[PDB]
């Protein structure tokens, strides 16, 4: 029968992020969008996020965006 | 867990990053 497919980032979720102006103060900070920027690239993401959960400014801005998702 | 919790953050980082909410110009 269904199953679920909710690992794909819906338009709700998409809009929430773009309008939501307290995100972009944490993501204008050189710091995230460096960090940001080289995750993308990486060939492996789980990898790259396990250095990133011991980091406390990328703890911080991650921990807004997770919030504003889970908002819906 | 966190292998549930990284699936919706990675693609948060992917359309972030690719809608480049960081850069003005």
């Amino acid at each position: 029968g269904p199953h679920m497919d909710y690992d794909m980032l819906t338009e709700e979720q998409k809009k929430k992020l773009k309008e939501d102006h307290t995100l972009k103060i944490l993501l204008k900070n050189n710091y995230v969008r460096e960090v940001f920027k080289q995750f993308t690239l990486s060939n492996d993401k789980i990898g790259y996020l396990s250095h990133y959960i011991n980091d406390p400014t990328i703890v911080q801005v991650i921990d807004h965006i997770m919030k504003t998702i889970d908002d819906t | 867990d966190i292998y549930t919790y990284e699936k919706k953050l990675i693609k948060s980082i992917e359309y972030i990053t690719k809608n480049k909410f960081f850069d003005d110009s």
